[PDB]
């Protein structure tokens, strides 16, 4: 059960392979590849929504 | 644990292996490649580029943009020599520290023809016909155009083309000759002569320089990496 | 016909009677900066036919002495028109250009100069422990010269031609676009540069790029009546030229 | 891989492949057959070694320094600011290059030597080191057991003696898009200041000690550092240096001749 | 056993190296994920937020 | 991956992008493109390293101690209560979120050292320790050679010097959802008592020792702890710690000032 | 994700087999395989072409 | 695999097997059945064991050297001109044949010695070693730490010491189409200078030296190294040498004779 | 790109595997597994053939 | 890692051994075969060449 990623290439201008041996998650490598994101929890977490364009306070 | 058996080898730094080795930086993003001109894939691309070679390395001469000018002039005599060195890319003073020369001292051993390109800088004006050879090894150098002559030559006029190529062709027992000089390696001899004389009219300089470049032609290889006797270091500098 | 050559950029036409070719970058012919290589995010200027036109700079003399000459790109340039104007208000430009070197002598003169466009010419101080001076090492639009024998000076530039001031055979200088003027059988060369460097863009005071060098390998000769005053002057025209960083002008 | 050559025989043309101008500034295409008889050849030499990437991709060593177990402060440890102009070695093959790009693998060969003030039953358990790297702006040791050794974020290697050179592979770290080799410019716009390459350089420090504190007998290590250039890419090649290198934040250079010299233009005696 | 080759690197301790390792207890099972608000991913997520510059920040 | 700037021209209208009103508590999402004339750029710049993950996964020292080969009972063997706050740098990366929940890749460095009264003929046998973890509750040792050492359900590590630093994966061993890095709060539901982050701090011990019993000359071992946070999640991001850390179990600070100084607010000279 | 080569065999008379094993680019081996090749760019970076059997200078 | 012995019965022919005549330089192909009644025999036995490659291919010392930590400039570092003539054993077998093509597996057994001034509280680190190959025209180095020894281009490995045997493979590296054995030839032209198989001699140095420098104690260490034949393939089968050797650069040789003797052409007692 | 062949045996009464590692031919294990074998050469180098049964000077 | 075992003959260096070594020459470009007459394969083919037997092998 042999897995294969990709790995940070760059770019301008490739896989790995990983297999796990341990038979605990504790185990596992890093999770370096969790790319996830979301600024609005904090960014604006205003109820009235805020367009940009528009007059902030009607 | 899957049995194992370490063999000889195992630890050692060898510089010139070639493994895989955790990256430090986990995630590094790169900067975005761009696109420069000029990119260089083999030292043989450079190699193949012409150099100006100082064939007038005489003495004091070594030291002045003179080193780069072949004398030519108007004489009274027949067949005179006009100057004369060794095909010994790797290790001779003459072609040593042109770009081909350089790369072939990061190797030891070479193979491929080479291109010595003439360029006549006299004036309009002047004339003359010229006669380039090169003699393969076996008997001496040649010391007169009849000697000369009967190897593999080219003859030069000078004309509206200021250049002229004397193409010297791979002709050893070998296959690789070393860059580092050896008796068995020998490769020949590189001599010109007059083939008729620098004629010029009244009120133009009878004196003239030829220039002479060199790069390899495209069947040229080197092997064998090696570090250049070239550069010295007492040391770290600061 | 085909020795004969004529270039138009801007108001200006450059017209040549005995060329050989024009000898181009790396092969590569200048453009301007593509999105996908792009980073300073303000849009740019692009004058064009104001600034991408051919400048000439002070001529010089060719004697049987001269070692050499040089001059420093974009800095040589600084003080010409719009091109120079642009160059003071902008944290960033880039360009290219087209340098057309002239020289005219007679069929009864000799001579054969290496015309050299070296990209990134760092040079040498003549005192080992100190670094040259911004004057040492580029006078303008006036060319600084190479002497045939080891300059001395506690913040010169080490001129000496042979090693052509960076530390190098000057008969190599060759792996770089050059062209050569024989008076034998030429009388002005052309090269067209593309903007190298390792950034997309790049403060024009700061940073010089490329250095053109022109220096006799076969001296100017000639016999007694045949004019002494050979000139060598230097037309340069940017291209493609485009800045950004529009601020109040100056160095600092 | 290489040219065959192609057999030619003999001509009576008005075709001259052996006359051109080299003023053009192009170098002239010339084979054997356009000047001489040829006969076929079925040529398998490859260029294989000469592609730039076998050509840098070697490791090289681009300094060494030592530190000493016990003996206190300067001593303790020891720190280099990385650069690659202090050897002349893989500095010239660098710089045969303008603009470079590549990864790194380091690789580190660390030995320890005993001192003379001796002491008797000397018998030293064995030595632990620690490399640190501190990225340009992160807290510099001041002594061998300063805070900063603990590295939360800079990376460092421990590694004990008498196991094997360690090593890591570095990305290309450059902020341009490739690494500078020269740089005809300064650091100000005023051009006060510095000027040359050493405006661009700013790869940060390298910090070593030895972990297990210093015990009766002096000790010192010296740790040598090893470049290898992967994943090559190189832009503007350019002349090898001929002048010795005098300096390492710049190319100040002693004017020399052009080759040795010989008796005259017609000598066949290779110096 | 298989015959295998050390390369340079085996035994050190690399501070940002990434590899596998036994867990000293097996079959631990762990506390079931809550749902907290706030979560973060990025450090950039919290560079993206307004603070307040210290402008005016003379001597005393 | 980050934003790729979007070309943009002359306006001319009724929408204003720049006036906001920032007492909504909600920061404005302004880009260039807004305020001025913006050219198209192809961004291809990754926040790869600034995954939370990527930022705290890198070990770290959290502390170190030793024990001696032979002297009697104190020296002997040590001991450390685990807890993440004793260093400055881990602990400030940790406490720049509110909750997180982590597995740990702990990683031991032991070195060991000779003492001064030598003995002549000292050579000693390699030397093997044992690191055991006491879980809240489990029987501790007393001395070197108590009967808990033969662990027969403790964790522990036998580990022979010269060998590569011993190393093991541990769970996230929380009884929360979640670890803490702050409590507003009592241990005691009267309030008398301890208050703060301690109240919550209970992971056990770690036990060292040597396993070799002392010889004639004396040796020091040092035993350095390392913590790596792997498969990280974290909660409630909050502003990094101003002033220097003073205790290991509470907040306590001396009032520090928001920034450093300068002469005016029109000084331009970057301190 | 196993990918076979070509070894430097010689030429007048065979696989590897390689596997990455890290996540980053950056650790792979060299690329000791890339023969490009272009001497045109410093060869003859002129305008107009140049034919060998030529007339040069017209 | 060999041949099966075919069975035969009574003859009474005018095929005569054999006789022959030996002057045609001809072998003859006889084999029992065409002289005596034979059985049948089914022949398993393998030749296995006398190919050139199971007969080249076994690690052979080719030379050894020494050098010493501390001690100053020649001791202080070792070199070897490489060839395989200074050898008995080896340089007969390659011998065998006049040319040979063949890749090489190289080990190096190398080992440590104390030498007699001691001193006091003597305790060692480990030794690392370094062998640099010099291919013919690199810069040689002159003393344990001329620059030569930072190898940027020529290879080397660093070894420490009880880690097991160095080992590296090096291909075909011959400018000919195969090695040359023997040579009955002159460097020159002119036939002055060397005669014989040194003329093609060419094929670099080694040069050894510990890295850790020079501690209180002298130590001595001698490289052994080992050529392994491998991918063999040979040319002209000749004799084996009879006459012992005298010199490593030719086959100058004492007359010997053809064998042992014995008392007459009669006596069966074996020697 | 594993490679199966023969063990040695024996004869009057089974496989092995190999997977090359290293991208130069040099690199590899020796051929021992080469059994080819041709006398004549050195043994019958005459012009004319050379029957056994036959009388060899005619 | 992946769990392993190191079993008895690890790092020892017998001469007949047969094992895959690094290439110190990455790349090198050997020069092509030829063909020279006179190949050899086994020893056997040389053994079962004729050479003349010093029967009359006594003393002087
Ligand atoms: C745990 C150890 C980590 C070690 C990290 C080392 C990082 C440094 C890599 C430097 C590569 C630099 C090569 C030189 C480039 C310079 O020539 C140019 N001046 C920059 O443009
Ligand atoms: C054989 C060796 C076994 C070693 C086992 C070590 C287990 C301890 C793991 C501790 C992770 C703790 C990180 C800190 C959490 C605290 O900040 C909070 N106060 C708890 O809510
Ligand atoms: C890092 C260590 C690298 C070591 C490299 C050693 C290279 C030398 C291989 C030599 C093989 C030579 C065998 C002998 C051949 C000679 O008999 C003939 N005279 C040559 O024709
Ligand atoms: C617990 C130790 C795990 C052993 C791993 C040995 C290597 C696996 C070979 C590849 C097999 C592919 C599919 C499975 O996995
Ligand atoms: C991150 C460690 C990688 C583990 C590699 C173990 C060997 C892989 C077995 C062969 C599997 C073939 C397809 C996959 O890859
Ligand atoms: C360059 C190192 C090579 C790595 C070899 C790992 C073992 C290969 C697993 C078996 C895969 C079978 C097909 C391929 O090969």
């Amino acid at each position: 059960g042999a897995q294969v990623s990709t790995q940070k290439t760059g770019a301008h201008e490739i896989h790995y392979t990983n297999i796990n041996y341990y038979k605990d998650a504790a185990s596992n490598s890093a999770n370096r590849q969790d790319f996830t994101q979301d600024p609005g929890k904090f960014t604006e977490p205003v109820k009235d929504i805020m367009v940009k364009s528009m007059p902030a306070l009607n | 644990g899957l049995p194992t058996l370490s063999t000889p080898g195992s630890n050692q730094f060898l510089t010139s292996d070639d493994f895989q080795s955790p990256s430090a930086m986990p995630q590094f993003d790169v900067t975005p490649e761009m696109d420069i001109p000029g990119q260089v894939n083999n030292l043989m691309e450079i190699a193949e580029v012409d150099s100006v070679v100082p064939v007038n390395n005489t003495e004091g001469k070594v030291m002045s943009i003179e080193a780069y000018q072949i004398p030519v002039q108007s004489n009274p005599t027949n067949g005179s020599q006009v100057f004369g060195f060794p095909l010994t890319p790797g290790a001779n003073s003459v072609l040593n520290r042109t770009l081909l020369g350089e790369i072939l001292n990061y190797y030891a051993h070479w193979s491929g023809s080479i291109k010595l390109t003439f360029m006549f800088c006299g004036s309009a004006m002047a004339t003359g016909k010229f006669l380039l050879a090169y003699s393969p090894p076996g008997a001496g150098a040649p010391t007169t155009r009849k000697e000369a002559m009967l190897g593999t030559h080219v003859i030069w006029d000078v004309g509206l083309q200021s250049s002229c190529v004397l193409c010297i062709p791979w002709i050893s027992q070998t296959h690789y000759r070393y860059v580092v000089m050896d008796e068995y390696t020998a490769g020949g001899y590189i001599t010109c002569w007059y083939q008729t004389n620098i004629v010029v009219p009244a009120d133009a300089q009878s004196d003239c320089k030829i220039l002479c470049f060199v790069s390899a032609c495209n069947d040229f290889s080197v092997r064998m990496l090696k570090d250049t006797p070239f550069i010295k270091q007492d040391n770290f500098f600061q | 016909s085909d020795r004969v050559r004529s270039i138009t950029l801007g108001n200006s036409t450059i017209t040549t009677q005995e060329c050989a070719n024009v000898v181009v970058g790396y092969g590569v012919w200048p453009t301007y900066l593509k999105d996908e290589e792009a980073t300073a995010e303000d849009q740019p200027t692009q004058p064009d036919v104001a600034t991408c036109r051919f400048y000439t700079l002070e001529s010089v003399m060719w004697q049987q002495s001269s070692p050499g000459w040089w001059w420093k790109f974009p800095d040589a340039l600084s003080n010409m028109g719009l091109f120079g104007q642009n160059m003071q208000y902008h944290y960033l430009g880039r360009a290219g250009y087209t340098i057309h070197v002239q020289c005219n002598a007679s069929k009864f003169h000799q001579g054969c100069l290496l015309v050299v466009c070296v990209p990134e010419a760092e040079m040498g101080c003549a005192t080992l422990a100190n670094k040259p001076d911004p004057k040492s090492l580029s006078k303008g639009e006036i060319a600084n010269m190479f002497e045939s024998q080891n300059s001395t000076g506690e913040t010169a530039v080490q001129a000496n031609v042979i090693n052509a001031g960076m530390g190098v055979g000057v008969g190599n200088l060759t792996i770089f676009p050059h062209q050569w003027i024989n008076l034998r059988t030429n009388n002005s060369a052309t090269i067209v540069m593309p903007y190298i460097n390792s950034v997309p863009m790049d403060n024009m005071f700061r940073h010089n790029n490329f250095t053109l060098m022109v220096i006799p390998f076969a001296p100017l000769s000639y016999s007694t009546g045949a004019t002494t005053y050979v000139p060598i002057t230097v037309t340069v025209a940017p291209m493609c030229a485009e800045y950004n960083g529009l601020r109040l002008a100056g160095k600092q | 891989r290489v040219a065959d050559t192609i057999g030619s025989g003999p001509v009576n043309s008005e075709s001259i492949p052996a006359l051109t101008a080299a003023e053009t500034g192009h170098t002239s295409q010339v084979v054997p057959s356009d000047t001489m008889q040829t006969r076929h050849v079925k040529n398998y030499h490859s260029r294989s070694e000469s592609t730039v990437e076998n050509f840098l991709c070697r490791s090289a060593c681009v300094f060494y320094t030592t530190y000493e177990n016990h003996d206190s402060d300067g001593d303790n440890f020891a720190y280099w600011v990385i650069n690659t102009r202090q050897v002349a070695q893989l500095r010239r093959k660098l710089e045969m290059f303008t603009y470079a790009r590549f990864d790194l693998e380091l690789t580190f060969v660390i030995t320890s030597t005993q001192e003379q003030p001796t002491v008797r039953g000397q018998d030293a358990p064995v030595l632990t080191h620690q490399i640190m790297y501190v990225p340009p702006g992160g807290p510099v040791p001041t002594k061998v057991n300063s805070y900063s050794w603990q590295t939360s974020t800079n990376p460092s290697v421990f590694w004990t003696e008498g196991s094997a050179p360690p090593r890591m592979s570095v990305p290309f770290i450059g902020i341009g898009n490739a690494y500078s080799m020269f740089y005809d410019g300064w650091a100000r716009f005023d051009k006060q200041g510095t000027y040359g390459i050493s405006t661009l350089n700013n790869m940060g420090t390298l910090y070593m000690r030895h972990v297990n504190d210093g015990g009766p007998g002096p000790i010192v290590s010296t740790v040598r550092i090893y470049f290898k250039p992967k994943h090559v890419k190189t832009w503007v090649p350019r002349p090898p240096r001929l002048c010795q290198y005098q300096k390492a934040g710049n190319v100040n250079f002693e004017p020399t001749g052009v080759t040795e010299g010989r008796t005259d233009i017609t000598t066949m005696k290779t110096t």
